[PDB]
């Protein structure tokens, strides 16, 4: 009745996808054939008898990662022309991803979403995934989301995006990057949900007490995350959320729409055993600095607004109940004009585990998405990153050549100076 | 005889229509089939009141439901007593209001609001002479506020002469379960103000309280808040479909309860409410039953009565029962606690009595009550909606859909203008 | 010879009508199918071969009430045309009754009304049973009897009612409803036989030792007072009294018509083996302020007209001793412009008894209706109730948007107040 | 889908060509006659990217051999694995340079030019979709310094929008091979600042010392240090071959490590090295790679990085590992020797994760570090390169030739703009 479209962009989208539709595909029984022995249809299509094929557009400008797909156990889920890839990267440049390569592969990727969205009737919008500091996963990015507007409009479309972390970096232009996405995507987004990498390897190092996690076991978290957030589309329960509630509800004014996540309760099977993982220990958990998905400090700012997201045996008094002993805290603040601050909801389905899975299964589980003013700290320090490399004009070339002008790495500088002090007002 | 149409909007008033038909199905001897399967001729002499004869000794309820998306219609007719629901009936949209109440009123119940009124102009011609129209919604949503206000505005257009009730829940004091509340509230009641007839205000943590203290229910269930619901809705109504000494219809209770046109908004409550447990401690009797209406833990409105003063009150009682000790009572209730009611006002209650009741007990009662504390709910939600109008927080999001900040400012004003009455008349 | 033709309006008048009807088939001996195995001609008609159907009309403006008739025991003695139902209820509302409910169903009654009329060689007059402070009881009978007065004019008019009590009353707006149909019906009717809900409950509670006394138990000690005053009518005496005495005797002046009723022995099976209910005992029983039907104080008025109805084993010379004993009593006091205040009936037919009933079979029963100066504290009562509601203008807009105005209210309290002072007067 | 060319220039070229040649056979399961005998088809996925399918499931790789004599065509001819080249792709002179830079990049490299453009066009016209190129070559000698020089600029003449890579062995500061060195190292390093994108300097002084004190190896040979080089190779371009992590081509190496056009000179290394008897003393850990990758006595060019600071420094690790380790014994040794980075460039790490190790090692990693003491060797040689010219000391044997002094105090100029940046940012 109503469908959602995903759109996976850049190596991080394309692998958190991967992560994303093995799980679906465990949740509703459809095996990695496209064949099971119907709430399922918001996320997957039905062609001919008995296939199943995802609502999915992956996107590459190397054909590396999606060439795994194309070999890997999921081969036969996926539709062929769904999976494009091109010939050469964006190689960490967004310039590359905006102009000079990515022309050339966005309109085939647009005339594939129109044809899945001519398939739907009650589409509700848009997820991508893509990461700030790549280069093909911050232009590509930018321009389909730009041309995604321009085209559909009125449609919803919620962003999945991998947040640089403060002190651990893969790439060295990665600030440029992020700069120049976020001043392009301000404009035509709807809202953007936030992880970070290092505070991922922080969680499972404490609460899974895995010493060495890799890139599957962030992308399963990743997974799981989303699939708290798409229950409600594709599950019945006690009280249901869809995409236009998180927009209405997380966005306070247009230009602040970045949100981060979390999840609770992250722990291992030995660990499950002498706990009772009621209400509101996983209520409280939620609202810890140690337990939330990105490397900030929410002590620092002020909640503006909180979505919970149940999943499994929970009843709404003891959600009540919670809330109400989390607004009794003093440690937590939220802003004086925003007397309430929760959107609740219930659903009746337990999250499933993967076999050979880190998390242990549980009966209960709280997808948080919290919108606070301790992002202006992140926010602030990716512009000091970005000033300090840029008063010595560093790889400024690189970008120059690839049909950039320095007035737009001016133009994004005072777009997030704008940002930061709209941030620093709204707090007041 | 006389007509009632019933109307479900929204999630929440699409889940206690439900829960409510059941109760009713339950109450008429109606299997989920259509059938009758009851004993008493009692409850066939006036089963046109809330069902159509349609052949072959088939029932279906006289019910619209209506809402923005179709994921609750699926979920109400694949759930029990689902089938007795003419398909007709089911008028649903794609898009959804997305808790936005300009949504719901502007650009969505616009669209799909002439369906719902043809659906409801056919049912309201089918029969020969209809009492009203009772509608349940809530006013935190976007669907269920704005498209309940649509309709009932489009409805007393159309029928000016009849009876609109609405069994709307409102926001609660302690937790909120949507960051706009306040603005949809206000506007609902802004709209409610003008438009109904007489307005039921419940609350989920009053229902939540009552679970707890008095059912000692330990895991409560929003099944359980409709069940208490249903009851209610099904005491107001009983004068219509059964016999009994006193006889009092939806017009009676109109005339008796609300004074003034504005001052139309009551804090319904049931008794009697035991455990499993103590079910044995107590003897079923009138006095105990005015023990229990008569209490603020009782109310189904997150307000206590004893913070203001009651303008009218009335007990609907069902059962075998005597006259002379049910108005002994009343009036022993209404000298002891003098000062809890209006001065000006002799006699502030009304009486009414079924002789049959309801199924499993032997007596009951439903307690409507018109006091002033609900000033203090009014009060909280102008008080919220003025904070975050202070900083415009959230505005763009109604601005958008065609809104204007003028809306807003009326509906502030009305509701200051309603909390100043009741302040006036305490 | 001569007949009598009851009207029973609304829901207390059509209850106490079923009483009456029940007890004059009992006393007669006709089954409740019409059928008898000939003073009984006043009150029943004989149609066809050995069906007797009664002289009566039983009107309500919603159908529930009179479909129990039509459905009970009784459903095969009344004819079916004569049991006249409308569609909607006047909602304790005067001005529904009166003009938008009333104008839509009068016609049909007073088309009933003329063939029962038709039938009659010897009609005496018109029984009506009716409410103050009901819509319908109000407002309808208030209509009836206007346009009863214009089309029969002589035949005398009497009146049952229910008077709301000091303390004890059910709806909220009893006062306006009273008021204007008192202001209607004054220059309508020739008198009027008062009874209170509150009185009869307490004498059940304290004579009959009901704890939990019903509508039934008022209803057939109404009916009984009701076969008490007609028994002259439908049987034969040493004394009788018949219609138009009453209103020669009881009614002084034109507007102070209002007396109030009085029964007596009333006593349980228990009580009645220890006492000699003798003429005497009654006749001072029926004096005394516990025994009375309607809530006030006799001894705060002065008495003014009294009549005095026997049935059963009664000689004249008892009657006179007892009613000169009355007489020498100086705590009961006469105007002293009415020096002969005794109107005295004696017939031979004792009470009979309802089987399952709670008042015991006697051998003497007495009905004492009395015209006393008392009711003008219940006057003053209810008008303080309709101007501390009328000053603050609660409920008017109910009556004004049926059709009536804010006139007819000053209008019914100045009539209420110049009643009142002529009251005052006559008592001097 | 990404193709690279491989050209072989000189004495010293055409031996690491080989050895180079040799190690990517055994890589991808190549024998020396053409055909596949390996077992896992990853090797065969993306073989595509240095080897050309010629008919009956052989391969022949897409080299181009260039010398100006020909002795070291025939040496590597008769060789093993000689035989897997294209016969038609050994282009040979019979003169020679005679370690004069003058003579192979005007009089004998004129003439051959021509026929080596001739193949190279044809090569790159065959692929698709070509990456770049690479070239083996010394700077210290007439055929491989110049001949290099010579067609670098004619291939960035026709294909300026590609990616040129040279592994060139820069003259030691101890000992030296030839009397004239620093006259063609000096414009060769005039050529290479203008016509490249990324130089990799090879010092063999570093690889004895590498080979004596981390390998124990007694005697070692020519043929080591070529396999030394040849694994640095290997190691640079395995992304575009393998799947992986994180993967980072060439022009992704290229965006992240030069900053400033002319900045683009590296010092490779390798990891991990160890001989055969301390192999059982230790264990294989991303630690003890990061431990040996940042030290001076693993670094392949006769520099000492702590006497500057590293401008950027990336990491490519094979084999199958941990993220988190990776990053978190980044972070840790940026931290603790904040002293040797640049201040304003943070995050100067760039990391690189491909799955498949190379053949007999579980963990392997390639460090490629652009430091600002390059600038020592550059003034060492600017240095000598002085001290010969004011004495015209074998100028006559360039002068004859037909070059002009002009030519040499430009790249004297040049060499010392170059320091003087180097300098500068440092
Ligand atoms: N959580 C998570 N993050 C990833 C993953 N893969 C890459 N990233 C992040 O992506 C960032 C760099 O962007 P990439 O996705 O690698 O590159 P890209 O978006 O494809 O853009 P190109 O450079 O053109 O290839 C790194 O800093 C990583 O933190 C992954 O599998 N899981
Ligand atoms: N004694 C006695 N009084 C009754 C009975 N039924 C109703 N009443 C009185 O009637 C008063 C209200 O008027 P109703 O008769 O109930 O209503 P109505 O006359 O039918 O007028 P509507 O409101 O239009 O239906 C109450 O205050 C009762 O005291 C009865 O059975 N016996
Ligand atoms: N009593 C009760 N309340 C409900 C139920 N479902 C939702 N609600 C209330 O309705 C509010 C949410 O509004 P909702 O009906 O979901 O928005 P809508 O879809 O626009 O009509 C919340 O504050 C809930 O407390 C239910 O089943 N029972
Ligand atoms: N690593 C390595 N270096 C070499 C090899 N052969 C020669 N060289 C170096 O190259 C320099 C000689 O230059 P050469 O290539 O022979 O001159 P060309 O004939 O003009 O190219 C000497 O300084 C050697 O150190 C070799 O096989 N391996
Ligand atoms: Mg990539
Ligand atoms: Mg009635």
């Amino acid at each position: 009745m109503r469908e959602c479209i995903s759109i996976h962009v850049g190596q991080a989208g394309v692998q958190i996808g991967n992560a994303c539709w093995e799980l679906y595909c465990l949740e509703h029984g459809i095996q990695p054939d496209g064949q099971m022995p119907d709430s399922f249809n918001t996320f997957f299509s039905e062609t001919g008898a008995g296939k199943h094929v995802p609502r999915a557009v992956f996107v590459d400008l190397e054909p590396t990662v999606i060439d795994e797909v194309r070999t890997g156990t999921y081969r036969q889920l996926f539709h062929p022309e769904q999976l494009i890839t091109g010939k050469e990267d964006a190689a960490n440049n967004y310039a590359r991803g905006h102009y000079t390569i990515g022309k050339e592969i966005i309109d085939l990727v647009l005339d594939r979403i129109r044809k899945l969205a001519d398939q739907c009737t009650g589409l509700q919008g848009f997820l991508v995934f893509h990461s700030f500091g790549g280069g093909t996963g911050s232009g590509f990015t930018s321009l389909l989301m730009e041309r995604l507007s321009v085209d559909y409009g009125k449609k919803s479309k919620l962003e999945f995006s991998i947040y640089p972390a403060p002190q651990v970096s893969t790439a060295v232009v990665e600030p440029y990057n992020s700069i120049l996405t976020t001043h392009t995507t301000l404009e035509h987004s709807d809202c953007a949900f936030m992880v970070d990498n290092e505070a991922i390897y922080d969680i499972c190092r404490r609460n899974l007490d895995i010493e060495r996690p890799t890139y599957t076991n962030l992308n399963r978290l990743i997974s799981q995350i989303v699939s708290s957030i798409t229950a409600s589309l594709r599950f019945d329960g006690a009280l249901n959320v869809d995409l236009t509630e998180f927009q209405t509800n997380l966005v306070p004014y247009p230009r602040i729409h970045f949100p981060l996540a979390t999840y609770a309760p992250v722990i291992s099977a030995e660990k499950a055993y002498h706990e009772q993982l009621s209400v509101a220990e996983i209520t409280n958990a939620c609202f810890e600095p140690a337990n939330q998905m990105v490397k900030c400090d929410p002590r620092h700012g002020k909640y503006m607004a909180c979505c919970l997201l149940y999943r499994g045996d929970v009843v709404p008094k003891d959600v009540n109940a919670a809330i109400a002993t989390i607004k009794t805290k003093r440690s937590i603040q939220f802003v004086d004009w925003c007397p309430t601050g929760f959107k609740v909801g219930i659903n009746y389905q337990p999250p499933t585990v993967v076999p050979g899975g880190d998390l242990a299964k549980v009966q209960r589980a709280v997808c948080m998405l919290s919108n606070t003013t301790a992002i202006a700290e992140a926010w602030a320090r990716l512009d000091h990153k970005f000033d300090l490399m840029y008063a010595k004009r560093a790889f400024v070339h690189w970008y120059v050549g690839e049909g950039m002008e320095e007035g737009e790495f001016s133009e994004a500088r005072e777009d997030m100076a704008a940002l930061e002090k709209d941030y620093e007002e709204v707090g007041v | 005889m006389r007509e009632i149409v019933h109307i479900q909007a929204g999630q929440c008033g699409n889940q206690i229509g439900a829960k409510f038909w059941e109760v009713i199905s339950d109450e008429h001897g109606i299997d989920p089939t259509g059938s009758y399967h009851g004993d008493s001729d009692l409850q066939l002499e006036r089963i046109n009141v809330y069902y159509n004869e349609a052949a072959g000794n088939k029932y279906v309820p006289r019910a619209i439901l209506v809402d923005l998306e179709p994921g609750t219609m699926d979920s109400v007719r694949s759930g029990p007593f689902g089938q007795i629901f003419r398909p007709d009936n089911f008028v649903f949209g794609q898009s959804g209001a997305g808790n936005n109440w300009a949504k719901g009123h502007y650009t969505e119940g616009a669209e799909l609001v002439d369906s719902v009124l043809d659906v409801v102009r056919k049912e309201s011609e089918s029969c020969d002479c209809l009492q009203g129209f009772q509608l349940t919604h809530s006013l935190g949503g976007g669907t269920g506020s704005g498209m309940g206000t649509l309709l009932i505005s489009k409805i007393r257009e159309e029928y000016p002469d009849r009876i609109m009730n609405t069994f709307s829940v409102v926001p609660s004091p302690k937790v909120s379960d949507t960051v706009v509340e306040p603005y949809n509230a206000t506007l609902s009641v802004h709209q409610l103000v003008e438009n109904t007839d007489e307005t039921y205000c419940i609350d989920n943590e009053a229902l939540y309280d009552i679970c707890f203290r008095t059912l000692k229910l330990t895991t409560p269930t929003y099944g359980d808040l409709n069940h208490l619901v249903s009851a209610t809705m099904s005491g107001v109504t009983t004068c219509l479909r059964f016999p009994g000494q006193l006889n009092a219809d939806l017009r009676k209770l109109a005339v008796n309860m609300v004074p003034f046109p504005r001052l139309h908004f009551f804090m319904p409550g049931f008794a009697p409410l035991t455990s499993r447990g103590s079910q044995q401690y107590r003897a079923l009797t009138v006095p105990e039953l005015t023990q229990q209406m008569f209490d603020a833990k009782n109310m189904m409105a997150a307000c206590d009565p004893r913070h203001g003063r009651y303008l009218t009150v009335a007990a609907v009682f069902r059962g075998r029962m005597s006259m002379k000790e049910v108005d002994e009572q009343m009036l022993n209730v209404q000298n002891k606690n003098s000062s809890y009611f209006v001065e000006w006002i002799p006699n502030n209650v009304k009486t009414a009595v079924c002789d049959i009741p309801p199924r499993g007990l032997k007596m009951s009662a439903t307690f409507i009550g018109n006091s002033t504390a609900i000033q203090e709910l009014f009060k909280r939600i102008s008080e919220q909606f003025t904070a975050m109008f202070r900083r415009k927080a959230f505005l763009h999001w109604y601005t958008g859909e065609g809104m204007d900040e003028m809306e807003f400012t009326e509906a502030e004003s009305n509701m200051n203008d309603l909390v100043s009455e009741y302040q006036q008349y305490q």
